[PDB]
C-alpha cells in the first residue's frame, strides 16, 4: 500500500529533495523516492539499474544524471531494461527525439521535449514573422533529417489565401565536415534570405565563418538556426543579428525535476485511479518477462496529465513528451542576447525594444529575387529559332526584314557537336515581348535530346522521367528556357508550364492515298511505305498512347529517326514514304522548301511554349502577358514575321 | 589461421551439440582461419544475466568478439544488441529469434550486425507479389505506430519512378489509441475498393481495427489481405480477430534453420574477420571489461568493418546494410492456411520469388478458360521480357 | 505451312476456313491467294466460347452475345484485330 521506487540521480541534493517533494506531494496513498547516483561505467548504470530500481520495484525515474556533456545521456539501454519489465520509464535527458522513439524507447518522456517543435515554433513563428519562401539544411544525421522531415510535416500540414507556407530550398548537409562551401554556393543560388538549419555550435561556428566566407552570413540572409547550433560556443562565432531560443524553465532540475514530481504525482494518485493498481514485481534476476500491469501503467503514463505542476499546466504529449512548452526567443544586441521571450504553442513572447534583425533590417526582408539573366535552352525550330553561326567574334549579321527592319538574331552558346552562336527565330522576340513586359534577361543554351524531355524509365532504376532538358528545367538548369511545344499530361505531371497563343498542328509532312494515319493505306503502310518521328520526341509520347502504335510507334520505332533535323534530311532525300513532325513545323518547313508535301490532316493542335516551373511572377505575368501577346499585332507581327515570311 | 576467441549464444531450449560438431566439422579453406567452434550457454533471460554471463563471457573469456542469438521474444536483445555492441564496441548479429530481428535505427557508432532484408525492401518484395497477384491498381492501410511514413515513404517510391502498371488507390493512416471521431474503419472502409488489404500495426492493434474491420466487414470474400510479417508476429499465434487467409513473408520459418544457417553465418564471421585480417592486418586495441573497454573507446575505429560490412559467404552475400540488412537478402513468402492458421506461401529473394503455384493464391465471378492462338481471332503474346506487362488488355494463359 | 505452299502452290489449292480464310484472306504479302471462290459461305456457322454444360450463365452469356450485336464494337475490332490488308 506504499510506493517503491529505486532510481539513480546526478547529485544527492538530487535524491534528498526529490524524496522530500515525494513526501509533500505524496500527501498531495503514501509514497517516497529512493535515487542512485550516475554510474561511471555502462555495466555499472546496467547492473545498478537491475538492482537499485530492479529490486526496489521501481515505480519510475525522471533521469537526467549527466555530466552534461551532451552526449544523449547512456541510460538508453536502461529505459530498454525498463521495457524489459514494461516497467514505466521517462527522459529527463535529452532535448532530442532520439529519447522519444518508442521502437527505441517506448517508456520515454522529455522534461526537454524534442527539437521537432522547436524549429516549428520557428515555423508558425515565421508566420508570425510573415516570410514566405525559406530554404533549409543540416549535417546528415538522424535526428538532423528526420528533424527537417518533421518540418517539412509542419509544411505538410499547410497542405489543406495568398502565398503560405513557402518552402524555397530542402539542401542537406554531411555530418563533420569543413567547408560547406558547395552548398555556400547553393546560399548564393537561393534568392531567399530566409536561412534554416540546426547543428551544435561548433558546426554553426562552421556556419557563420564559412557562410561569411560566402558572405551568407553577411547581412541579408535570416538565419533560423538550432538551439544546439545557436546555444553554446557558438556564441564566440554567433552571426551578427542573430537569434537563439530555447524552451521555458527546461535546463533547470529545479523547476523542471520539481514538475517531474508533480506530474509523476497526477501519476500516482493517477497510478492508484486506476483498474487493478499495483507495482511490478521486484527483482531483475527473477524476471525473465515484461510486466503485464507495468505495461497496463505505462499505458496509464498514456492516460497520465496533470492539471498545473510545479513548471504550471502541463500535458501529455503525442510522444506523452511534456506539453505546450514555450521557447523562449533571444534577439541579439551587439552580439549579445536581448531576450525577445517565450512562444508557446498559442503564446508568443516578443521583446519589449525592437529586436535586432541579421543586419540593420526593420523587418524580415523579401527573399526571392528573380536573376534578371534566366538561362534558356532549346533546339533550333525552323518556325520561330533559326541559330546560325555567328560572325568570327561571334557577332551577328545585322539583318533587314522584308519590310527592312534590322532585326535581331538571338546570342547563344551551344555544345561543341562548347560553341557560342546567335539564332534567329521570332520565339526571342516572344522574349523580347517578355523582358519588354517585365525586364528578364536569359542566357541561351542549346538542346541536344530527343524532345525538350521525355518521361522515360532509363537502362538503370527503372525511373520514368522526363529525358531531355526539361529534367533541366525540373533542375531548374537554364533558369527559363522556352520550346516551341505542345504540353502534354506528363508536362501536368512534370509542372506547369506556360500557354502558348500559338495554334500548332500535328500530323506526318510528305515529299512532294497520303490520307489520315488511320487510313489503312497509311494504317497498315507497305513496304514502299515508311514513316517516322523523331526519337524521344513528344509524338513519340503521343503515337506512345495509342490503340494501334504496334505498327506505327513499334514498327515504326524500326524506322524510327533519332533526330528531326534527320527527319527532314530522310524527307528531302525521300528514303520514306512521309514525315512525321510538327504540323505546324511541317508548314514552316513547307514555307521554306516546298519539296515535301505535308499532309492535311489535324492532330493535336497546341502551341508553342517556355520554361516554366510552380511559382513563378511569369505565371500571370506570362499569362496575361500572354492575353496581350495575340491581344496585340506581336501575334499578327510574327505572323508577318514568320507565317508571312512563306514564299511557297 | 588465428584462432578466433568467440561466444556462440545458448539460452532457453536448443540444441548446441550438432552446432558444436558442424562448427568443428568443417575447416575453412579460404579463409585465413579454418572453421572453428566456440559456444557460449545462457538459461536466464533476465537481461540483467545477459550482462552477467555475456559481458562476463566474452570479457571474461578470450575472445575479439561473440555472436549471440536465442530464440526469445526480446526486442532487448536488439536494444542491447547495439547499446551492448558498441558500449563494448562488439559486432552484434542475431542468429535466432529475438536476437536475428532486424534492429530499427540503430545507433551510430552501433556495432551490432544483421542479416536480412529492409522492411521497405519486404514490402517491395510485396510488390512483386502484387505484381504476381497481379493488381494494377491497389491500396494500402497503416497505422500511426512506427514504419509509418517509412511504409509509405518506400511505398509510394517504389510506385513512384517505375515504368511498371503499379496503381494505388490510398492508405488511411491513424491512431486507435482514443476513439474513432469519424468511425473511420467505415469511412476509409467503403474507401477501399482495392482486394488487398495492406496494413502497418502492431498485431494486438491489429485484431482492434482488424476485428472492428470485420464488425465493418469490409474484408468481405473477394478482397485480399497484406500484413507485415512483424504485424504477424508469431507464425503458431493465429488471433481470429485478423483477416482470415492474409497473406505476407519472413525469414524462413520451415527452409531457414536456425542452427544451420546460423553456422554459416559464424563461418562468415570469418569471411569478413579474415578479409580484414589480410586488408587491414591489425585490430583496434582491444579491453574486456566495460571500464577497461570504457578508456578504449576512442580506440575502435573500424573501416575493416566497413570491408566487413561488404562481405559474401559460401557463395552467399554477407554484406550487410546500413539498417544490417543483408545486400543480397532472402525471405520466405508467408500466408495464413485454411487452418485458421498461418501458410507457407513460398521464398524470396532478393529481386527473385518461389510463388506457392502457378495460379494465384485462388480464394474458397473466377472462371477458368484455356484456347489456342488463331490470329486476328485468337493471338499468343509475349509479355515484357523485363517486367511482363502490356499496353490494352492482353492477359497470360497456361504454360506446361 | 500450307500457306506459304499454296503461295509457292505446294498443292493445287489450300484448303481452310472461310475464317482461316478472312485472316487469311485481308492480310497477304502480294495477291495471290484467293477465297474458295469469291467467298461465298461453304458451311455456314458461327463461333463463340462456350462454357461448361448448362451453365447458369446461359442465359446470362446469352444477354452478353445480345450485347455483342447490341455493341457495333463488334465493327470497331472488326477492324482493330479483323481489318484485312486486302481490302
Amino acid at each position: 500500500k506504499i510506493v517503491n521506487i529505486g532510481a539513480v540521480l546526478s547529485t544527492r541534493k538530487h535524491e534528498q529533495m526529490f524524496r522530500e517533494a515525494v513526501n509533500q506531494a505524496n500527501k498531495r496513498i503514501q509514497l517516497q523516492a529512493t535515487s542512485v547516483t550516475h554510474k561511471p561505467n555502462a555495466i555499472q548504470m546496467a547492473l545498478s539499474v537491475c538492482e537499485d530500481l530492479i529490486s526496489s520495484q521501481v515505480y519510475a525515474i525522471l533521469v537526467s544524471h549527466p555530466p552534461t556533456p551532451n552526449d544523449h545521456f547512456t541510460p538508453t539501454p536502461v529505459s530498454y531494461t525498463a521495457g524489459f519489465y514494461r516497467i514505466p520509464v521517462l527522459g529527463l535527458t535529452t532535448r532530442m527525439s532520439i529519447y522519444s522513439d518508442k521502437s527505441i524507447h517506448l517508456s520515454f518522456l522529455r522534461t526537454v521535449p524534442p527539437y521537432s517543435h522547436q524549429s516549428s515554433v520557428w515555423f508558425e513563428m515565421m508566420r508570425v514573422y510573415n516570410w514566405n519562401h525559406i530554404i533549409l539544411l543540416v549535417s546528415d544525421d538522424h535526428e538532423g533529417r528526420a528533424a527537417q522531415k518533421r518540418l517539412e510535416t509542419l509544411l505538410e500540414e499547410r497542405e489543406s489565401n495568398k502565398r503560405g507556407p513557402k518552402a524555397e530550398k530542402v539542401l542537406q548537409f554531411d555530418p563533420g565536415t569543413k567547408n560547406v562551401t558547395a552548398l555556400l554556393m547553393e546560399a548564393r543560388e537561393l534568392e531567399a534570405r530566409v536561412i534554416i538549419l540546426s547543428a551544435s555550435e561548433d558546426d554553426a561556428a562552421t556556419v557563420y565563418r564559412a557562410a561569411a566566407m560566402l558572405d551568407m552570413t553577411g547581412s541579408g540572409y535570416v538565419w533560423l538556426v538550432g538551439e544546439r547550433e545557436i546555444s553554446g560556443n557558438a556564441l564566440r562565432y554567433a552571426p551578427d543579428g542573430i537569434i537563439g531560443l530555447q524552451l521555458i524553465n527546461g535546463k533547470n532540475e529545479s523547476a523542471h525535476i520539481s514538475d517531474a514530481v508533480g506530474v509523476v504525482a497526477q501519476a500516482v494518485h493517477e497510478l492508484l485511479e486506476k483498474e487493478n493498481i499495483t507495482d511490478p514485481p521486484r527483482g531483475c534476476v527473477g524476471n525473465t518477462n515484461i510486466w503485464k500491469t507495468g505495461p497496463l501503467f505505462k499505458r496509464v503514463l498514456m492516460s497520465s496529465k496533470y492539471a498545473d505542476g510545479v513548471t504550471g499546466r502541463v500535458e501529455f504529449n503525442e510522444d506523452g513528451d511534456r506539453k505546450f512548452a514555450q521557447y523562449s526567443i533571444m534577439n541579439l544586441q551587439n552580439r549579445k542576447l536581448v531576450q525577445v521571450g517565450i512562444y508557446n504553442g498559442t503564446h508568443v513572447i516578443p521583446n519589449d525594444r525592437k529586436i535586432i534583425w541579421p543586419g540593420g533590417e526593420t523587418e524580415k526582408p523579401r527573399g526571392y529575387q528573380m536573376s534578371t539573366r534566366l538561362k534558356i535552352v532549346t533546339i533550333h525550330q525552323e518556325p520561330f529559332v533559326y541559330v546560325k553561326p555567328t560572325m568570327s567574334d561571334g557577332t551577328c549579321k545585322e539583318e533587314f526584314t522584308v519590310n527592312g527592319d534590322p532585326v535581331k538574331k538571338v546570342i547563344c552558346t551551344g555544345p561543341n557537336d562548347t560553341v557560342p552562336q546567335c539564332c534567329y527565330g521570332f520565339c526571342i522576340d516572344l522574349l523580347i515581348k517578355l523582358a519588354r513586359t517585365m525586364q528578364f534577361t536569359y542566357e541561351v543554351h542549346l538542346v541536344a535530346d530527343g524532345k525538350f524531355g521525355t518521361q522515360e524509365r532509363v537502362q538503370n532504376s527503372n525511373k520514368k522521367e522526363w529525358n531531355g532538358m526539361m529534367g533541366e528545367l525540373l533542375s531548374g538548369q537554364a533558369d527559363m528556357i522556352v520550346a516551341p511545344l505542345t504540353i502534354n499530361n506528363e508536362r501536368a505531371q512534370y509542372i506547369e508550364f506556360s500557354k502558348p497563343f500559338k495554334y500548332q498542328g500535328l500530323t506526318i509532312l510528305v515529299k512532294k492515298r497520303i490520307t489520315g494515319i488511320n487510313d489503312p493505306r497509311l494504317r497498315n503502310p507497305s513496304d514502299k511505305f515508311i514513316y517516322a518521328t523523331v526519337k524521344q520526341s513528344s509524338v513519340d509520347i503521343y503515337f506512345r498512347r495509342q490503340v494501334e502504335l504496334s505498327t506505327m510507334y513499334r514498327h515504326m520505332e524500326k524506322h524510327n529517326y533519332e533526330s528531326a533535323a534527320e527527319a527532314i534530311q530522310a524527307v528531302r532525300d525521300n528514303k520514306l514514304h512521309a514525315f512525321i513532325w510538327d504540323s505546324a513545323v511541317l508548314e514552316f518547313e513547307a514555307s521554306q522548301k516546298c519539296d515535301l508535301v505535308t499532309t492535311g490532316e489535324l492532330f493535336f493542335r497546341s502551341g508553342f511554349g517556355i520554361g516554366m516551373r510552380k511559382d513563378s511572377p511569369w505565371k500571370q505575368q506570362v499569362s496575361l502577358s500572354i492575353l496581350k501577346s495575340h491581344e496585340n499585332g506581336f501575334m499578327e507581327d510574327l505572323d508577318k514575321t514568320w507565317v508571312r515570311y512563306q514564299e511557297c | 589461421p588465428p584462432s578466433i576467441g568467440i561466444a556462440v549464444i545458448l539460452v532457453g531450449t536448443s540444441d548446441e551439440v550438432a552446432i558444436k560438431d558442424a562448427h568443428e566439422k568443417d575447416d575453412f579453406h579460404h579463409l585465413s582461419v579454418v572453421p572453428r567452434v566456440e559456444l557460449v550457454a545462457m538459461n536466464e533471460t533476465d537481461p540483467k544475466s545477459i550482462i552477467t554471463r555475456i559481458c562476463d563471457l566474452m570479457s571474461d573469456r578470450k575472445i575479439q568478439g561473440v555472436v549471440f542469438a536465442d530464440d526469445t521474444d526480446q526486442e532487448a536483445i536488439a536494444q542491447i544488441l547495439d547499446f551492448i555492441s558498441a558500449q563494448t564496441l562488439t559486432p552484434i548479429l542475431g542468429i535466432h529469434g529475438g536476437s536475428s530481428m532486424i534492429m530499427a535505427d540503430k545507433d551510430e557508432s552501433s556495432m551490432f550486425f544483421q542479416f536480412g532484408p529492409s522492411i521497405e525492401q519486404q514490402a517491395s518484395v510485396m510488390l512483386n507479389i502484387m505484381e504476381e497477384y497481379d493488381w494494377y491498381i491497389f491500396s494500402i492501410v497503416t497505422t500511426y505506430f512506427p514504419g509509418y511514413q517509412d511504409f509509405v515513404n518506400k511505398i509510394r517510391s517504389t510506385i513512384e519512378n517505375s515504368f511498371v502498371g503499379w496503381e494505388l488507390e490510398e492508405v488511411l493512416l491513424l491512431d486507435m489509441s482514443l476513439d474513432d471521431g469519424d468511425s473511420k474503419i467505415q469511412n476509409q472502409l467503403k474507401k477501399l475498393q482495392s482486394p488487398i488489404i495492406l496494413l502497418y500495426c502492431t498485431k494486438e492493434e491489429a485484431t482492434y481495427i482488424f476485428e472492428v474491420a470485420n464488425s465493418v466487414g469490409l474484408t468481405g470474400y473477394g478482397y485480399t489481405w497484406i500484413v507485415p510479417s512483424l504485424v504477424a508476429g508469431d507464425t503458431d499465434t493465429v488471433p481470429s480477430e485478423f483477416p482470415t487467409g492474409l497473406i505476407s513473408v519472413s525469414y524462413d520459418e520451415w527452409d531457414y534453420g536456425l542452427p544451420a544457417r546460423v553456422r554459416d553465418g559464424i563461418a562468415i564471421i570469418t569471411t569478413a574477420a579474415s578479409d580484414m585480417l589480410s586488408e587491414h592486418s591489425f585490430i583496434p586495441e582491444p579491453k574486456s571489461s566495460c571500464y577497461n573497454t570504457h578508456e578504449k573507446r576512442i580506440y575502435q575505429s573500424n573501416m575493416l568493418n566497413r570491408y566487413l560490412i561488404n562481405v559474401t559467404f559460401e557463395g552467399r552475400d554477407l554484406s550487410f546494410s546500413e539498417d544490417g540488412y543483408q545486400m543480397h537478402p532472402k525471405l520466405v513468402i508467408i500466408l495464413l492456411n485454411k487452418e485458421r492458421k498461418w501458410e507457407r506461401v513460398g521464398k524470396w529473394k532478393d529481386k527473385s520469388l518461389q510463388m506457392k503455384y502457378y495460379v494465384w493464391p485462388r480464394m474458397c465471378d473466377h472462371l477458368s478458360i484455356v484456347t489456342l492462338e488463331e490470329a486476328p481471332f485468337v493471338i499468343v503474346e509475349s509479355v515484357d521480357p523485363l517486367s511482363g506487362t502490356c499496353m490494352r488488355n492482353t492477359v497470360p494463359c497456361q504454360k506446361r | 505451312d500450307a500457306l506459304l505452299s499454296l503461295k509457292t502452290g505446294k498443292l493445287d489449292a489450300f484448303i481452310y476456313d472461310a475464317a482461316v480464310l478472312n485472316y487469311m484472306a485481308g492480310r497477304d504479302e502480294g495477291c495471290k491467294l484467293v477465297t474458295i471462290g469469291s467467298g461465298k459461305v461453304f458451311a455456314s456457322t458461327g463461333y463463340g466460347i462456350a462454357i461448361q454444360k448448362d451453365s447458369g450463365w446461359k442465359r446470362q452469356v446469352d444477354l452478353a452475345i445480345l450485347q455483342l450485336f447490341g455493341d457495333g464494337e463488334m465493327e470497331e475490332l472488326e477492324a482493330l484485330w479483323l481489318t484485312g490488308i486486302c481490302h
